[PDB]
RNA sequence: AUGGGUCAGCGACUUAUAUUCAGUGGCAAGCUUAACCGUAUAGGGUAGGCGUAGCGAAAGCGAGUCUUAAUAGGGCGUUU
RNA sequence: UCGAAAGCUAUUUAGGUAGCGCCUCAUGUAUCACUCUGGGGGGUAGAGCACUGUUUCGGCUAGGGGGUCACUUACCAAACCGAUGCAAACUCCGAAUACCCAGAAGUGCCGAGCAUGGGAGACACACGGCGGGUGCUAACGUCCGUCGUGAAAAGGGAAACAACCCAGACCGCCAGCUAAGGUCCCAAAGUUGUGGUUAAGUGGUAAACGAUGUGGGAAGGCUUAGACAGCUAG
RNA sequence: GGGCUCAAACCACACACCGAAGCUGCGGGUGUCACGUAAGUGACGCGGUAGAGGAGCGUUCUGUAAGCCUGUGAAGGUGA
RNA sequence: CUAAAGAGUAACGGAGGAGUACGAAGGUGCGCUCAGACCGGUCGGAAAUCGGUCGCAGAGUAUAAAGGCAAAAGCGCGCUUGACUGCGAGACAGACACGUCGAGCAGGUACGAAAGUAGGUCUUAGUGAUCCGGUGGUUCUGUAUGGAAGGGCCAUCGCUCAACGGAUAAAAGGUACUCCGGGGAUAACAGGCUGAUACCGCCCAAGAGUUCAUAUCGACGGCGGUGUUUGGCACCUCGAUGUCGGCUCAUCACAUCCUGGGGCUGAAGCCGGUCCCAAGGGUAUGGCUGUUCGCCAUUUAAAGUGGUACGCGAGCUGGGU
RNA sequence: UGCUUGACGAUCAUAGAGCGUUGGAACCACCUGAUCCCUUCCCGAACUCAGAAGUGAAACGACGCAUCGCCGAUGGUAGUGUGGGGUCUCCCCAUGUGAGAGUAGGUCAUCGUCAAGCUC
């Protein structure tokens, strides 16, 4: 009937800002769904996991018809 | 140009970065007087703890 | 809160055997002996131990080897 | 000479221990911090009602309930419209900070960084500030975050007073200047100067509430066509 | 605490002074770097428990030592 | 959610779930778009199926919540097995052991005309180390030799080991008959902090009081004081601070029981009620009970309320504990 | 030279919605028919095919309009980093920063590539 359980943190979150130098296969976002959404370069796991595809600089861009997001790895 | 400042409060017990922002520009002991550049990097660090200084 | 009435004497990180790291020496692709022998701290004794090659569970192969269909990737190793 | 910790994780574990964190030493190696400029993400403070809940009025109106027993409404009420509030587990919004990254000057006490290795200690923390849970926004309570101090820090102030304020003691001096705090005597330094307030020893402990205490300010009503009060008479 | 009321209270402003192991002065010691192939100069340091690192004093015995000191007075004891 | 806009972050804090499911509910190609409302329509009604308009995700997504979802990640259909084997640049996370994501290469496939997509499911739970034993493979080893046994390697099975980093294959209690090492790290007494509670006071004033709020009371509410009961906390004491009650002896406070001085009275007098001032002195004896208390009897001017380690055991008692 | 139509983009509401006017030469759409390719868990509705009799009615495109939607200052306010202070559950001062709401207002988008027609 009472309380006092909980989850284990899941360390989500963004691990490269905007501007940051990325290697191919770096892990840019956590996330639960696709708070943000995978741009130019950037590729999708199957928990949503965004990562990079190309080496580049992180670039976060908000276009689209929905709003959305973007993640994308720029020269 | 160039400023005098010099340091008129103790560091004890102050925050890391203001004593961090008085050990950037030299300052080692009270009434201590440095010339530093009048630069805009300096006068972060001088506006940080002007509370600790005195800048003439 | 504990302990001591005071003095004098005594009273607690040792030793052996294995070993690692550091310092300081000997010799150096070698270094070192154990038991033992020895008119005996000498000298001999080089069986053994460590080093000079690694990879692999291993057979094995070997500056390579293991995994593998793969001489591709990757692991460990090799330029002291 | 340097110099912690009272944390995390695990534990028949909880006052033990172990890895990591924090200390020290050595070797190697090239980073690091402060600030400025630039690039980022965020969902907090605040705010808001667009969602989910929860409010309060009013209007309009289903539908429910009365009189008929086919018509009209005594009485409640969905929705919608307008006004109006709340929310840790609401958000159409949304900072400051903080954090991540890049470039740059100077300063690092000669180094900050990192790696490898030798040696630890420590894993009972405490108070104060700030942000919170809990408790009664009780406790010198309890549990987190974050900073400061004590621990492991003497000196000066706070009468005395770990944790508050100032300040970090290598040694000596019968030299000087300051900090906090002070300057009538105890007791070092103004019975200093200027302009006000208080009369309560308030200062030098407290609330709702009460009161012709007293100072200042801006307004208003009546008023030498007689104001207010007192006295006479109706 | 004494005592204090045109305050020795409160509010505002100003000029003085006191006040620490803070700062400065003077003398000394020590750490680390750098310059020195030197004596030394320069800069910055030097509160500290657990704990790490470094450098020493003293005591008993062995060698140095069949030496040296010692009855013209050793060790010990007690004063300066 | 707490959690303080990166991560992380505790409480016997506030709320919910899991210990599965699916050979399709996986892959792919193609195609589609919900809930709800209103109107019309046989049974048919609030709500079944049908048509139209609005609707624009308020539905759905196996399941709790959160975050997502139009290239839908939701729904249908055809073909299928990529819920593939070897791996794996590079990261996230992290004490370790574990964990997460993954481009790309090779082999072999599925779907599609093709570019392509596919190494399970919208994502985040659905789990258990080692040892031991079992099963399927194996070019490894095979105690003279050849075999074999046994061992190794690869694949896989057996734990609500749920106290879920799992002491053993295997385990409950009593002690007032007790004992040791410790702790004021931690309870009982007393002290302390606090003041919810307790007690005392006040504010407002509906009302009671024949009328009349305040003679006396005073609902609904509000603000304090004391330290004073029941508590909260765990700061002192566990290398020992003796407990309730009685006896003896006290000392202080005043929120006064009597005596003293007064104001108001629903004070005629006698007697009262209430409030202000006042702490000088005084302030029962018995029955019952270990009682403090209480009830009872009989007095008294009165038989006060508290603090003092609930005063007082190096002063007594020992009835209670 | 510019315009119109169509396809694909940039951008993602200041771009949308609603209302109204307009376009058929071409383009596009509606349209004709279904034997042929192909389709309906029924239905040529959609998908598909062969066409050009008819029409710009629907849709689409263009134009206009602030009714809704969306955008939205300035100033102030709230919060807030640092230092300090108070009567300290909460505030204030110095300095830095600075919303959300609301108000004034704004909006009936802007741009690019290609193809066809026309214009000049
Ligand atoms: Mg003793
Ligand atoms: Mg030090
Ligand atoms: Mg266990
Ligand atoms: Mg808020
Ligand atoms: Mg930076
Ligand atoms: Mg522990
Ligand atoms: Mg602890
Ligand atoms: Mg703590
Ligand atoms: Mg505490
Ligand atoms: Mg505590
Ligand atoms: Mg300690
Ligand atoms: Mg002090
Ligand atoms: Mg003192
Ligand atoms: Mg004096
Ligand atoms: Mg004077
Ligand atoms: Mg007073
Ligand atoms: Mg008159
Ligand atoms: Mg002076
Ligand atoms: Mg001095
Ligand atoms: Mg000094
Ligand atoms: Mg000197
Ligand atoms: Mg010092
Ligand atoms: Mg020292
Ligand atoms: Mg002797
Ligand atoms: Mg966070
Ligand atoms: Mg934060
Ligand atoms: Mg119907
Ligand atoms: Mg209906
Ligand atoms: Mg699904
Ligand atoms: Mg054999
Ligand atoms: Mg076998
Ligand atoms: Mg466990
Ligand atoms: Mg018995
Ligand atoms: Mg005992
Ligand atoms: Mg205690
Ligand atoms: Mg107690
Ligand atoms: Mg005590
Ligand atoms: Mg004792
Ligand atoms: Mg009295
Ligand atoms: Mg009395
Ligand atoms: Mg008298
Ligand atoms: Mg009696
Ligand atoms: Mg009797
Ligand atoms: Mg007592
Ligand atoms: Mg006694
Ligand atoms: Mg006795
Ligand atoms: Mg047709
Ligand atoms: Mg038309
Ligand atoms: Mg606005
Ligand atoms: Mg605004």
């Amino acid at each position: 009937t009472r309380n006092g359980r909980d989850s284990e943190s899941k360390r989500l979150g963004v691990k490269l800002f905007g501007g940051q130098a990325v290697k191919a296969g770096n892990i840019l976002v956590r996330q639960r769904g696709t708070k943000f959404h995978a741009g130019y370069g950037v590729g999708l796991g199957k928990d949503h996991t965004l990562f990079a595809k190309v080496d580049g600089v992180v670039k976060f861009e908000t276009k689209g018809a929905f709003g959305r997001k973007y993640v994308s790895i720029v020269a | 140009a160039t400023v005098k400042v010099t340091l008129v409060k103790s560091l004890n017990g102050r925050l890391a970065n203001h004593k961090a922002c008085v050990k950037g520009l030299g300052l080692r002991r009270i009434n201590h007087t440095v010339e530093v550049q009048d630069t805009p990097e300096n006068r972060g660090m001088i506006n940080k703890a002007y509370y600790l200084l005195r800048v003439e």
